[PDB]
RNA sequence: UUAGCUAGUAGGUGGGGUAACGGCUCACCUAGGCGACGAUCCCUAGCUGGUCUGAGAGGAUGACCAGCCACACUGGAACU
RNA sequence: GGCGUAAAGCGCACGCAGGCGGUUUGUUAAGUCAGAUGUGAAAUCCCCGGGCUCAACCUGGGAACUGCAUCUGAUACUGGCAAGCUUGAGUCUCGUAGAGGGGGGUAGAAUUCCAGGUGUAGCGGUGAAAUGCGUAGAGAUCUGGAGGAAUACCGGUGGCGAAGGCGGCCCCCUGGACGAAGACUGACGCUCAGGUGCGAAAGCGUGGGGAGCAAACAGGAUUAGAUACCCUGGUAGUCCACGCCGUAAACGAUGUCGACUUGGAGGUUGUGCCCUUGAGGCGUGGCUUCCGGAGCUAACGCGUUAAGUCGACCGCCUGGGGA
């Protein structure tokens, strides 16, 4: 009605007419962020690399901390606010996935 | 079942005296007049299946009482079946 | 209902023997007298009396050892659902000859020990163990 | 359990 | 997870028939017969005295021995 | 051998065939029992022997073949006939209690809709918000009317009914249950495969009906997505008539009937007697819950309403999955 179905299975291999291979993917709605620290979440975005080391404190949550230069870059308009509100949504997702426990 | 005038009269009709009230032929007539009393009731009240259980109780009770007189004395049996209009 | 009154008789004996009752009562009949008189002559009970003629009521006096059950267990064998009959040489013993088996024949009610001199067979009533 | 039941149908051997 | 089956079918008369009784057969007359105590239909199988197992009750089976029935390439028929 | 929870008591009831049946006497000798005759081929097996050097094996006689038929007997029990008896089961009268069923009226709150009045910026909703509604005056309040469905308190392991179930009041028709005192029929009984009817709700057919609630669905949050949860609405259905469907964790997860076996806390419903010397004292039946002895049970627990000891009959189960 308003959704999508995952009919094709995990991965089937074929070849390009020129070169290389293809890998199909499942219909995936999962987000596994159990890997590393939220310092690596800062490294997961390209334009946020060049703006680090510009805020007030040496450690920063970037949501409730006064004087965040990353937040000033969003207010300037060089970074869209759709990416910034989704960025702390990732950080607030780790406040709710972490709850029970999981370790490899 | 019935009133006092309807019950005590039929005992005097089929019994030898006023004390002849426990006999089987009186007990058939107590059920015969009651089923004939309930002919117009269940015609109007076909959705009353709970009183129908009391109706089917008395039909099965009358059938058991006719089988006792039939197996013992058939002379008194052939009198009552036409005197009350039985055997259909 | 009361369709096996001998089994109803054995029910009242086994209960009062275990429940330390001194005496029991039951409705009498001709056959219940012909069994309790045998048990009186075989040391299992003490005495029996009749009461009433239009309602025959039989009574039994119990029997104990030091408050211990003399009749330890009794087993109804034949029944209205299944009749059991044996011959003069197929009479079963109770506890290899210790207990007695009440067998009613044409010469009255007797035991299998008494049926050896009688040489008859018939209906097994109960295993008086 | 009843002997009179087994008159109608005996015990079903597998 | 087979409930109705059956018209020579059930019975009777008379004729015919075989070594013997009989729907065994024929004409006529009757509408009964069978069946929930398993008729009928389907599948499987020779049976029994026995063998084997089992404390016994039972259970499984029917080779060699013996008894009986059926069969002799398939089907049908009669003679002697 | 089992069926309260391991697999299993049909959802319940009526009832034919069938099985079974109180007590007393007479009769029959059917069943059964005793004895005898005939028969149950031989071989096999069993008992004692003999023979082959032994054993296997062969073989003498006996036993066995628990079978069937007939005859003579015995009469306690079962069966049949005959006459009974009353404690089983029924009948009458006087009564009591009950949401038992069906039909027809009727009441007042509450919900929503509509009409009018006063009255103003939010109402509504949630963890927080939004959808939605409202300056055409919502919401709130008051008056009045319409329609629909259900009956607060009473009300409680309380009552009734075979069960599912059944709840405002009143009338009418009607069913069963129980108690008291006697009278009366005389086993008229118990049980049930097929058969018969009842049987929660959903759903189906035809025609009505429409508040509220509410599958599907609409919309908004939630979310990775929301299909569900939450919220604002909303059709079928829920209501009635007429049928059909006959399945439920239809459960007390215990089929019915009868007989007995120490008892308590109570509840409900009667009845008998008693300085009525209080709605009390003393008994005594019907129904019902919680404890608990013996006993039983795999344990849990049951335990005078048994799952204790027994009888009568019926249903059902045979490793799990497939199913
Ligand atoms: N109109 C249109 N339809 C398209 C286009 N691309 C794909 N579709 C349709 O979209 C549907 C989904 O395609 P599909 O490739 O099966 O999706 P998927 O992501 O592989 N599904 P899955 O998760 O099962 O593997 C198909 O019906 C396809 O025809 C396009 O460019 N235009
Ligand atoms: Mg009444
Ligand atoms: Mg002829
Ligand atoms: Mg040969
Ligand atoms: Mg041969
Ligand atoms: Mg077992
Ligand atoms: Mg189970
Ligand atoms: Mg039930
Ligand atoms: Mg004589
Ligand atoms: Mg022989
Ligand atoms: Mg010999
Ligand atoms: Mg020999
Ligand atoms: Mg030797
Ligand atoms: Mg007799
Ligand atoms: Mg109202
Ligand atoms: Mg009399
Ligand atoms: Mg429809
Ligand atoms: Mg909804
Ligand atoms: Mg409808
Ligand atoms: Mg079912
Ligand atoms: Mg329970
Ligand atoms: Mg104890
Ligand atoms: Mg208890
Ligand atoms: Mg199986
Ligand atoms: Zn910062």
């Amino acid at each position: 009605s308003g959704l999508g179905q995952h009919t094709t299975t995990a991965a089937r291999l074929y070849h390009f007419p020129h070169g290389g291979d293809v890998i199909d993917s499942p219909g995936v709605r999962e987000f596994g962020l159990w890997h590393l620290e939220p310092e690596q979440i800062t490294q997961g975005f390209v334009e946020f690399h060049d703006y680090l080391g510009l805020c007030k404190y040496r450690d920063c949550k970037h949501d409730t901390d006064p004087g965040c230069a990353i937040r000033e870059a969003v207010e300037e308009g060089k970074i869209a606010e759709t990416r910034f509100e989704n960025y702390h949504r990732i950080l607030e997702s780790m406040a709710q996935v972490k709850t029970r426990k999981n370790f490899s | 079942s019935l009133s006092t005038e309807a019950t005590a009269k039929i005992v005097s009709e089929f019994g030898r005296d006023a004390n002849d009230t426990g006999s089987t032929e009186v007990q058939v007539a107590l059920l015969t007049a009651q089923i004939n009393h309930l002919q117009g009731h269940f015609a109007e009240h076909k959705k009353d299946h709970h009183s129908r259980r009391g109706l089917l109780r008395m039909v099965s009770q009358r059938r058991k009482l006719l089988d006792y007189l039939k197996r013992k004395d058939v002379a008194r049996y052939t009198q009552l079946i036409e005197r009350l209009g039985l055997r259909r | 209902s009361m369709q096996d009154p001998i089994a109803d008789m054995l029910t009242r004996i086994r209960n009062g023997q275990a429940a330390n009752k001194a005496a029991v009562t039951m409705p009498s009949s001709k056959l219940k007298v012909a069994i309790a008189n045998v048990l009186k002559e075989e040391g299992f009970i003490e005495d029996f009396k009749v009461e009433g003629d239009t309602k025959p009521e039989l009574e039994l006096t119990l029997k104990y050892f030091q408050g211990k059950a003399v009749v330890e267990s009794i087993q109804r064998v034949s029944r209205p659902g299944l009749r059991i009959y044996k011959r003069k040489d197929e009479l079963p013993k109770v506890m290899a000859g210790l207990g007695i088996a009440v067998v009613s024949t044409s010469k009255g009610v007797m035991t299998d020990r008494a049926a050896r001199q009688a040489g008859l067979g018939g209906e097994i009533i109960c295993y008086v163990a | 359990a009843t002997v009179n039941q087994l008159v109608r149908k005996p015990r079903a051997r597998k």
